[PDB]
Parts: structure tokens; C-alpha cells; sequence
């Protein structure tokens, strides 16, 4: 029945959405369903035709103010069905890319469709405008847990040598430990150099 | 333990005009008076002959590599079909002429190339890569 | 500019408040040596010099977001931002040769219905001899990916969405209707055959009906319809038809629009090139704005050996020079007899004759200036070139043919601005349109091979040539053991996004033009002919094939 | 150059005919030579160091009365022969005696490949095979022989196996033309018992037409029956010289070495003439050239290109010993000496 493939699409949505929502990381979203989402636009289209050849005959017109209606409404409602599936679908996928460029991209790729990649590229670059215009004096992109603490000890995980900072500099050896403003170092953590806190 | 420490590099019916001799010739463990000049007269051999012949040799090899048969790797069964993605005995496709071997025969080729000087044979093999 | 008077140190918080706070680029010291002196060489000044110093850096940032060199700056990355605001349509940039080792290889996944790039490991390094060779993996792999894209093509053709089913589901299934997309073997048995990734089944065409517009050989893509038989294991073909062709955009636009030439940009394992439509919009109409360029086709078996060809030759060379092509293409079996292993020393040796030939042939270019500085020349070899000719003596042999060997274009490459020695089938992209170029004779053995159903002639038998080809999408329609592929380059044969134009040279059949799907196949046929030489003027601008001939 | 055609000229009008042209020598110009040339000349073509020259002058007398000699037996003339390919010569008279006994005639002009019609054009594993593959299963039985071992030379086994030879088969030569190549070899043989130079010429050069792939009849299906049968043959020699109690340390198409059974070379001398003609009376052999070409005393033996032994007087050859560093090489060789 037409509606068959609608629910296979969301239940793949419902266990993204609980591969998503059980880890305490952004989990890597899995693969753009392109075989399972072809099948309902040719059902679409099936039933886009179907509609078409009930309107031709309509001028022939077998009882149709009660059958050509009732056939006309079951075959627009599998319409709308089909429509509500794919569109859960994308809208889910398309909350945790949001998700994603707010927590990673406005400080796997093969997953997405090319209209979820072009898509990604608008929405970071809509962040990075927000986080340019006004308001700009806080970095929107930051984090949200509160700032519990201004100075702290951090252990670098990962070696970057000698960088500058806004009035010194940071030789990030290998497990040598700092003891530093955290603001000075937030991008560090986020980008996996520095350990602690 | 002792394995041989010269690859054979055999040139099968080459042929010495002059007194009509058929000799297979082995570039490597032939003595090179017996590569550049005949072994029952003593008259020599042109050379542009002799790099045309290995030519023959190397493309001789590379096509009998593109053209196998394969072969199933434990029923020793010869691949009968078109698109079948193992035999029917569960057993994986595997070359007749394994790929390894033809990498040899290639090596052994460049170095016969880079010893002798045959530059038309070494302008083939770099051909083949470049 | 005044004299600098900027530094890392004083230079080290204006760096940080814009790439670090905005836009979390890290300053490694190195990086922030060279990038104070670009800065201070572009500003002169001090920093505090009001807002060319953020001026400035929103400036680099934008860049650096533009080639993406990494999370730290770095001097190679400085360089890069230079790079980037140097370059702050000309057709050379776009027109490119393709030849078939130079081919970005597309594997075709059937279960995600879409390509996937290979990088060629003659990159490897490791491949600096033997990197070219296929691997077993590629033979196994080759008839499956030529019937994915046939099936998956099918699929979109409009007539089917009864539809096929893969014949081992046929299997048991006794006295049934069915429709098949089969490759026509015979078995080893001696009985006609389909095969299926799934599997084979043996066919009765006793009864059939095939479709009149085509060819039918061993190891076409063949659709069938019949009646399945359990008693002895037949199936009893009603009809038979090639799959149906597919136009080029139809094509493109549903396999996602892939840059599979690197017109717009190389492909990546990581990165598929996409076929930009506004640049490509851009280059059509550029393409439509060079009326004056015109591509030149000369006839096949183009002997040079021959005076009497060299003489025809002399006089074409005499007209291009006046007015001279875009490109000129040359083409097919440069040498009357095949040239072999010599068999003795006595004469000129075969390979050295070889040579000779395209000394000659430099000897003539030298007199055409016109010619040879604005032209591009191309060769495509035939049956009688040289590293093919030693091992098949000059029949027809392992078909993704390589370029003539560089031992013996030396002369040539002296006087001619611009050569490509290219495969047998290798590719022009021009602006939009890509043009495929073969050398085969395929009429003779279409003709030779053609199965013999029971139960004007040459329009008619070039329109069954064209129309075979573009339906089966695929250059070479035969079994491998009438024409030997090389496993990895089978790829290029392929025409599954139909080309714009083809230059199809057949030795074996009239001269022509045809359209077919939007695809416009010409063959110039062979160059001397009834006294005539013969030459083909394709006109890209707008598509026109003015024929040229002179006496002799 | 334009001298060339003043001279040549100049000769037409001293000669209008009743005068013959000879052309070249090996350091061939020859189609630019018939351009500079005027062409209606009849013209026999031919393919401080002036001693060359002088050299080639006054051998042309012999030279005209070979090409006499050709043409009064091939029945060819003088002009279209080529003394540089006697190959040629064995096309035009095979194509004879092919066409008198009713073949229909595979000769190719334009290519090297058989002309069987079009289908010479396609590529067939058949073909490819047959054109690829030459190798002769050759022998190596490395040992150290105590015995006397004769060191057999060969010849002629491939003009043996044609005399001595005798769809379902598909890549076998056509019966009724290889008939022919048998008959008419046999006419040649004879003509060359009875010494036309000419007729043995012809027969030594077989050998190469056979395989030549210019030859204007050449087939690869020709070529390759013609080798698996001296294959064949080469297996039933070694087969007739271990029936007859000897043992065979190494064969080839050109070369035979056997161990005797016996102990002393000045014992043997008897023995190994009677061994070699009881090979060749049987009619299998008939037409080879057995040769005993060396005498070992002792033989110690891995391969043709590393052995040593004592003949009937040390002789010492060793691929092995070059893949030794320089300060071995000598040493080696002296502990060689040493064990021998
Ligand atoms: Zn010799
Ligand atoms: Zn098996």
C-alpha cells in the first residue's frame, strides 16, 4: 500500500534520532536514504499520474460527485502521507546539521545529500554572520555551560608548538601542563589539543 | 640455502640468418658474447632486431596477462562465465597467471634494459608507466 | 608604502582579536613571522594606524576560508592568500585533451545507484613499474558494471517505469512470461545465452521477433521477452530489442551531475566534482560566441609511407596553412603493413622504417607556420601503430590503446607548437560539449559477428551502427574474447553520460553525420578513397560537418 | 641528387634496352632510390672503407650467375626475385603447387596475417595463443656424471618432423596443404641429394619461412604446427636414445647430452657412432643431423650456462661464479679445479 514506504522512511528516522539523542557526543549522522526516498517520489509520481488519468476521465464521469471524489480523496491523502514522511525525514536530519554547525562548524561528509551539503555551507555561513554583524562583541558560537571558573589547569593532549595569544604566547609540548584563563584557551578544547575541564 | 641467483630472461626461436640457426637466448644467464653474436657461426646481431624482439616479448606477456583465463582458487575449475563473482564451489576467482609473477617479468625486464643499454626497450617500459 | 614598522610582537593582539576571537584560526608563531610581513609590507605603517590593520586581516581570514589550509597559519598558507589575491574566460583554460590513462576512473555502486571515484594508483609510487597493470579484481568486475549502468539506464527509460526480472528469480518458475536484460553469450556448450549477475540461461530464438533499428552480437546488452520453459531448461524468446539510449542531459542530471572529466575541477576520494551549472551556462555561451573556430578530421589508414598519400596530404596542409584549424586531428594506422619484431637485418628494420615515416612527416609540418603554431595536433592510433602492432600483427587487439611511444614522436614534437599522442579512445572536453574519438571499423565487425535471427542500404546499415552503439552505450559491444579490454581502462569505453559529438571513425562504412538522442556521430572514413583524399570540417560552434575532398 | 637522374638518363639514351640495372646493397635507400631513378628501367633490386665498395663491383658477375642459377630453377624472373629472402622463392612455389593441387590460396600482400578473408581482422584466443606461445619443454637432469656422457648436436629436425609427418581439430594447418609442404620438401631434399646448391639452399632456409611472418603465405596455424610437431619429435628422439639403455642429462630443439653406461671415452668411440646410427635408421630420424660434437669424461652439471667437466681437456663455465663479489670470483674457480 502506498503509505508502506513512508513508515520504513521514518522508523530509519526514529533510530537516527535515538543514535543521535543516547550518546553524550554529536554521533556522525548516517547515510542520506536515496533508495527508500527514490521509491516514495515514484509512488509520488504514481500516483500524481493517477490523479491525472481520474481527472481526464472525470469528464466521462462514472458517479463522480460520490466515486470519482472518494477515489480523488484516498489518492491525495497518500499524497499528503508520503509528503509528512519525507519531510520528517529531512527535517530530523536537518536539526542535527543545524545541531552540528552550532556546535562544531561556526567556532562523514559523504552522508549527506548534495542538497544537505550546499545547505550546511548557507546555514554556517548564515552563523558566521550573526556572529559578525552586531552582537559580535560575544562570540554567539560559544559554549553554554556557565563559566564556572577563569583560571584553569590544562594538560595539552597533542602537539602545536609555539603559538601566539593576544598579548604572549603558548609552546604546546606534548603532556606539559599550563595553568591559564580559560578564555584563552576554549578553541584549544573545542579542537581537542588541550584535556581538562 | 642456495636459490639461483639468475632470473632467466628467455627470447624463445630467435633466429641467426646467416646460417639459419634457431636458438632460444636467455639475456641473463647467457655470457654476452653469446647475446650479441651467434653461437654456431660467430657473425653479430643487429641490435634495433635484438630490442624489437624483447619488445615483442614484454607486449607478448602483458596481453597473454590481460587476456587469462581465471581459475577457482581451491577446484582449480576455469571460469566459464561472464559475470559470476565466485565459482560455485564457494571458492574466490584467482589469475592463471598471477600478477605477481608478471610484476617479475617486468623488473627483470628494466634491469636487462638499464644493463645493455637498449634504449628503445627502456623508452617501452617507461612508456608503460608514463 | 611607507616604509615597515610592523612585527610579530606588536602585530600578536590585532592577529589574535580578529583569526583567533571571530574565527578560531590559530597563530603559530612561524605563521604569524610571515604573515606580519606580508602585513607590514601592504600597510608600512604601525598597527595602530587605524582600520587598515583589520582591514587587512579580514581580509587574509576570508582567504584562508577560502583554500582551507588547516587550523594554524603557516608560511606555505601565507604564500597560498598571496596566490589567492594574484588571481583577484579564455578557452585554453577549459579545452583539454583526455586520454584514456588519463581518465578520473568512476566505479558505479548499483545499491546506492550512483558513482564513486577511484584514485589511478599509477600515482602510487610504488607503481613506478607495474602500477599501470590491472588487478584480477578488475576482470571479475567489468561485465557487472557494464550491465549496472545498462539496467540502471533501463530503468530510467520511461517504457518500464512491466519491468525486467534478473533471470535466476526464472528459476522454477515454469511456463511464464518474463522480460529480461540479459549480455548475449553463447556457452561453452555452443548454444545461445543470456547472462545476469545473478545468472545465465540458454535461449531459443527460433520464434523471435528482433527489433529491425539494430545489430545483435555475442556480448550486447540485450532485452528480451519470452516464455520461460522448465522442460529443458530453455527460454523461448518472444522479441527482442537493445535497451533504449538515454540523452545526454537526461543522463547527467539524474546521476547527480558529476564532473567526470575535470572540465570544472579534479575529483577527490573525498570530494566528488560537481558540474557547476552557472559555469557551464557561462561556457555555452561562450561556445556559442566562437564562430570562428573549427575542428579538422582526417581520414583513417593515413599511410605514410605511401607517396601518393603524402602528395594528397601535402595539398590539405597547403589549404589549412592559408586559414588554419582549431585542431587537427590525425588519425589511424600511420603505416601500410603493421609494424612487427623485423625477422631479419638485412633491410631497415620495422621499427627504425617507423621512425623514418615521422621524420618524413616533421619534414612536411616544417614548411606549414600557420599551421603548426595555431593548431593542435592529435594522434589516435590504429590497427598498423607500433607497440600494439608487435603482438596482434596488426589485426585488432587490447582496445584502450596506447598513445605511439615517444621513441619515435621526437621529431615531430620539435616543430609542432601543440601535439597530444592520445589512446584510441581518447576524449576531447571542449567548453561544454565533451567529444569522444574512436578508431575501429566496428561496421565490418558488427557485420562479420551480427546474430542470424530465423522466421538506402547504406543509411540504413550506418543508422544500425550509431543507433547500436548509443543504445548499448558502450564502444565496444563484443565479448572480451573477441576483443580484448584492459580490465581497468574498461571505464573509458563507457559513454554513459552520451557524448556531445563523436568523431566514430569507421574504415568500413560510408562517410556520415547522423544525430541521434542529441548525440551527432560523424565518420570520416577512410582518407584515400575512389581517387579522392578525404577530410571532415566539424564546426563546434554550431554543430555543422562541412565534408572536404581533393582529387588525386 | 640531381646528377642521379642525368646519369641514369645519360644510360637510357646509351641504352635504350638490351642492358639490366643493378640497384643496391644493404644499406638500403631503395624507394627514394626509384624516385631519383627513372623508373621504366628494368631493374633487379637487391638489398676509407671503399674495399667494400671494389669489393661488391667485381663479385657482381657471380652474383648475376646465382641469379641465373635461382631463376632457371625456380622459374622466376630475374627481375622480381630477391636474393635477400629465399623465403620468397618458397612462397611463389608453394602458391604453385597449393593452387595445382586445388587449395584455395592464403596469400596476403598487404599484411603479414594469413588472408582467410575478413576474419584475420578479429582478435581470437585460438590466435592469440598460437601467435604467443613457443616454448619447448626442455630437459635438465643436473647431476654429477661419472659416466661418459656424448654431447649429441642436432640439426634438420624440423625438416624431419615435415618429412616424417603422419573439422574436430580447430587449430591444426590444413591437411591437404601441409600434404603439399611434405611432397614438395621431399622433391627439394631430393634435388639436393642429387646437389642442385640451389635445392639445399632452399631446404636450410625453410626454417625460417615457416616463420617468418613477411612470408607471403605465412600462417600462424602453420607456424605452430609445424613447432608442436618438432616438439613432439624432439621427445620421441629422447625417448629412441633411452629405449636403446642410454639416460638423457638435457635436451633442446638444437642439442642432446646423454649419459652412455659406459666408463671410458677410448672405449666408446665404437659405441657411440653405433648408438647414434641406430637412431637414425629408424625412419622416425631418418633425415638428422647427429652429430657427437664433444666427448666428457666426467661432467658435473646444473644448467647449459653452469657446468664443468673433462673432455676427450678441463673446460669451467659458471653463471654462479658472477654473482660472487671480485675477491671470490678467483676463489671460486680454484676450488672448481680443486673438486674436479
Ligand atoms: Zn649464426
Ligand atoms: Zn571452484
Amino acid at each position: 500500500m502506498y503509505g508502506d514506504l513512508g513508515n520504513k522512511l521514518v522508523l530509519e528516522a526514529k533510530r537516527t534520532k535515538q543514535l543521535y539523542a543516547r550518546s553524550n557526543q554529536d554521533v556522525n549522522l548516517p547515510m542520506y536514504h536515496e533508495d527508500i526516498i527514490r521509491n516514495i517520489l515514484k509512488e509520488v509520481s504514481n500516483l500524481r499520474k493517477n490523479t491525472e488519468y481520474l481527472k481526464e476521465q472525470q469528464q466521462l464521469g462514472m458517479l463522480d460527485d460520490k466515486v470519482a471524489k472518494c477515489q480523488y480523496f484516498v489518492t491525495l491523502l497518500c499524497m499528503e502521507r508520503n509528503k509528512r514522511c519525507l519531510l520528517a525525514y529531512q527535517r530530523l536530519r536537518t536539526d542535527i546539521l543545524d545541531s552540528m554547525a552550532w556546535n562544531n562548524n561556526g567556532l562523514d561528509t559523504n552522508n549527506l545529500s548534495h542538497q544537505e551539503q550546499e545547505y550546511l555551507k548557507e546555514y554556517c555561513d548564515l552563523i558566521t554572520d550573526l556572529k559578525s554583524g552586531d552582537l559580535v562583541d560575544i562570540d554567539l558560537s560559544g559554549s553554554l555551560v556557565p563559566p564556572s571558573d577563569v583560571f584553569i589547569d590544562v594538560r595539552v593532549l597533542k602537539d602545536a608548538g609555539e603559538i601566539q595569544t593576544e598579548y604572549g604566547v603558548f609552546n604546546l609540548i606534548k603532556d606539559s601542563q599550563f595553568f591559564v584563563r580559560q578564555s584563552d584557551v576554549e578553541r584549544l578544547i573545542q579542537q581537542g589539543y588541550l584535556q581538562k575541564i | 640455502e642456495f636459490k639461483d641467483p639468475s632470473l632467466s630472461l628467455v627470447v624463445p626461436d630467435f633466429l641467426c640468418e646467416y646460417c639459419f640457426f634457431i636458438s632460444d637466448i636467455d639475456f641473463c644467464k647467457a655470457a654476452p658474447e653469446s647475446i650479441f653474436s651467434c653461437v654456431r657461426c660467430h657473425k653479430a646481431f643487429n641490435q634495433v632486431l635484438l630490442q624489437e624482439h624483447l619488445i615483442q616479448k614484454l607486449r607478448s606477456d602483458i596481453e597473454s596477462y590481460l587476456i587469462q583465463d581465471l581459475r577457482c582458487s581451491r577446484c582449480h575449475k576455469v571460469k566459464r562465465d561472464y559475470m559470476s563473482a565466485h565459482c560455485p564451489c564457494a571458492g574466490a576467482w584467482e589469475g592463471t597467471l598471477p600478477r605477481e609473477s608478471i610484476v617479475q617479468k617486468l623488473n627483470v625486464f628494466k634491469q636487462v634494459a638499464k644493463y645493455y643499454g637498449f634504449d628503445i626497450l627502456l623508452s617501452c617500459i617507461a612508456d608503460l608507466t608514463i | 608604502v611607507l616604509p615597515v614598522k610592523i612585527q610579530p610582537p606588536l602585530l600578536r593582539p590585532l592577529a589574535y582579536r580578529v583569526l583567533s576571537r571571530k574565527y578560531g584560526l590559530s597563530i603559530k608563531s612561524d605563521g604569524l613571522s610571515a604573515l606580519a610581513e606580508f602585513v607590514g609590507t601592504n600597510i608600512g605603517a604601525n598597527w595602530r594606524q587605524g582600520p587598515a590593520t583589520i582591514k587587512f586581516l579580514e581580509q587574509f581570514a576570508a582567504v584562508w576560508k577560502q583554500q582551507e589550509r588547516g587550523l594554524f597559519i603557516d608560511q606555505s598558507g601565507v604564500k597560498e592568500v598571496i596566490q589567492e589575491m594574484k588571481e583577484r574566460l579564455d578557452w585554453r583554460d577549459y579545452f583539454k585533451v583526455i586520454n584514456a590513462s588519463q581518465q578520473q576512473r568512476f566505479s558505479y555502486n548499483p545499491h546506492k545507484m550512483q558513482f564513486i571515484f577511484v584514485p589511478n594508483k599509477k600515482q602510487n609510487g610504488l607503481g613506478g613499474i607495474a602500477g599501470f597493470l590491472p588487478d584480477i579484481e578488475d576482470k571479475v568486475q567489468m561485465f557487472l558494471t557494464r550491465y549496472y549502468l545498462t539496467n540502471d539506464r533501463v530503468m530510467r527509460n520511461e517504457n518500464f517505469q512491466m519491468s525486467i526480472t534478473p533471470i535466476k528469480n526464472l528459476l522454477g518458475r515454469d511456463a511464464q512470461n518474463f522480460l529480461l536484460l540479459g549480455l548475449l553469450n553463447k556457452n561453452f556448450k555452443g548454444n545461445w545465452s543470456l547472462e545476469d549477475p545473478s545468472g545465465s540461461v540458454e535461449i531459443d530464438i527460433s520464434q523471435t521477433i528482433p527489433t529491425q533499428g539494430h545489430y545483435y552480437v555475442p556480448g550486447c546488452m540485450v532485452l528480451v521477452e519470452g516464455i520461460y520453459y522448465s522442460v529443458g531448461n530453455k527460454f523461448h524468446v518472444t522479441s527482442m530489442t537493445l535497451p533504449p539510449g538515454e540523452r545526454r542531459e537526461i543522463t547527467l542530471e539524474t546521476i547527480g551531475n558529476l564532473d567526470l572529466l575535470g572540465i570544472h575541477g579534479i575529483s577527490n576520494n573525498n570530494f566528488i566534482a560537481r558540474l557547476d551549472k552557472d559555469l557551464k551556462i557561462r561556457l555555452h555561451l561562450l561556445e556559442k560566441e566562437l564562430t570562428d573556430h573549427k575542428f579538422v578530421i582526417l581520414g583513417a589508414n593515413l599511410f605514410l609511407d605511401d607517396l601518393k598519400i603524402m602528395t594528397a596530404l601535402s595539398k590539405i596542409l597547403q589549404k589549412l596553412n592559408d586559414d588554419p584549424p582549431t585542431l587537427l586531428i590525425w588519425q589511424g594506422s600511420f603505416t601500410s603493413v603493421p609494424v612487427f619484431a623485423s625477422m631479419s637485418s638485412r633491410n631497415i628494420s620495422s621499427s627504425t622504417q617507423f621512425k623514418n615515416n615521422f621524420d618524413a612527416l616533421a619534414t612536411l609540418l616544417s614548411r606549414f607556420d600557420n599551421l603548426t603554431e595555431n593548431t593542435t595536433m592529435i594522434f589516435i592510433p590504429g590497427p598498423n601503430d607500433l607497440w600494439g602492432s608487435m603482438v596482434s600483427l596488426g589485426a585488432s587487439g587490447t582496445l584502450p590503446q596506447d598513445p605511439i611511444p615517444s621513441a619515435f614522436t621526437k621529431k615531430i614534437n620539435k616543430v609542432c607548437k601543440n601535439v597530444v599522442w592520445s589512446s584510441n579512445p581518447t576524449r576531447i572536453a571542449y567548453l561544454s560539449q565533451e567529444i569522444v574519438i574512436f578508431r575501429d571499423d566496428l561496421s565490418g565487425r558488427f557485420k562479420r559477428h551480427r546474430l542470424e535471427f530465423p522466421f538506402p542500404q547504406k543509411v540504413q546499415e550506418t543508422r544500425k551502427l550509431v543507433k547500436t552503439i548509443l543504445d548499448q552505450g558502450h564502444l565496444s559491444p563484443f565479448l572480451d574474447s573477441l576483443r580484448p579490454i584492459s580490465w581497468d581502462l574498461d571505464h573509458t569505453l563507457t559513454l554513459c553520460p552520451i557524448p556531445s559529438t563523436m568523431v566514430l571513425c569507421d574504415t568500413t562504412s560510408a562517410q556520415f553525420d547522423l544525430t541521434y538522442n542529441g548525440c551527432k556521430v560523424i565518420n570520416p572514413g577512410s582518407f584515400i578513397h575512389n581517387r579522392r583524399a578525404r577530410y571532415m570540417e566539424y564546426v563546434p560552434s554550431s554543430k555543422k560537418t562541412i565534408q572536404e575532398e581533393i582529387y588525386i | 641528387y640531381r646528377r642521379l637522374s642525368q646519369e641514369t638518363t645519360k644510360l637510357k639514351e646509351e641504352r635504350g634496352l638490351q642492358f639490366l640495372l643493378l640497384l643496391q646493397s644493404p644499406f638500403i635507400t631503395k624507394l627514394l632510390g626509384t624516385i631519383r631513378l627513372l623508373n621504366q628501367m628494368p631493374i633487379v633490386k637487391l638489398s676509407t672503407l671503399l674495399k667494400k665498395l671494389v669489393n661488391h663491383v667485381l663479385s657482381s658477375g657471380s652474383w648475376i650467375s646465382h641469379l641465373i642459377k635461382l631463376s632457371q630453377y625456380s622459374n622466376i624472373p630475374i627481375c622480381n626475385l630477391r636474393l635477400d629472402s629465399m623465403d620468397y622463392i618458397i612462397d611463389v612455389l608453394y602458391a604453385r603447387k597449393l593452387k595445382k593441387e586445388n587449395i584455395v590460396l592464403w596469400w596476403n600482400e598487404k599484411a603479414p596475417l594469413p588472408d582467410h578473408g575478413g576474419i584475420q581482422n578479429d582478435f581470437d584466443l585460438n590466435t592469440s595463443w598460437i601467435m604467443n606461445d613457443s616454448e619447448f619443454p626442455k630437459i635438465n637432469n643436473s647431476g654429477v656424471y661419472d659416466n661418459v656422457v656424448l654431447d649429441v648436436g642436432v640439426d634438420n629436425l624440423t625438416v624431419n618432423t615435415i618429412l616424417t609427418s603422419a573439422e574436430f581439430v580447430h587449430d591444426a594447418f590444413s591437411n591437404d596443404a601441409l600434404n603439399v609442404l611434405r611432397g614438395m620438401l621431399k622433391e627439394w631434399w631430393d634435388e639436393a641429394l642429387k646437389e642442385n646448391s640451389t635445392a639445399d639452399l632452399l631446404v636450410n632456409s625453410l626454417a625460417s619461412w615457416v616463420q617468418n611472418p613477411n612470408a607471403k603465405l605465412f600462417d600462424g596455424l602453420l607456424r605452430y604446427h609445424v613447432h608442436n610437431l618438432t616438439k613432439k619429435a624432439l621427445l620421441q628422439l629422447v625417448n629412441e636414445f633411452s629405449a636403446l639403455g642410454s639416460t638423457i642429462v638435457y635436451a633442446d630443439r638444437n642439442q642432446i647430452l646423454i649419459k652412455t653406461n659406459k666408463y671410458s671415452p677410448e672405449n666408446c668411440y665404437a659405441y657411440s657412432q653405433y648408438m647414434m646410427k641406430a637412431v637414425r635408421t629408424n625412419p622416425m630420424f631418418s633425415y638428422l643431423d647427429l652429430n657427437i660434437k664433444r666427448y666428457w669424461d666426467l661432467l658435473i652439471w646444473m644448467d647449459k650456462f653452469n657446468f664443468s667437466g673433462l673432455a676427450c681437456t678441463a673446460v669451467s663455465q659458471w653463471q654462479l661464479k658472477k654473482f660472487l663479489s671480485p675477491i671470490y670470483q678467483p676463489e671460486f674457480e680454484d676450488w672448481m679445479m680443486i673438486i674436479l
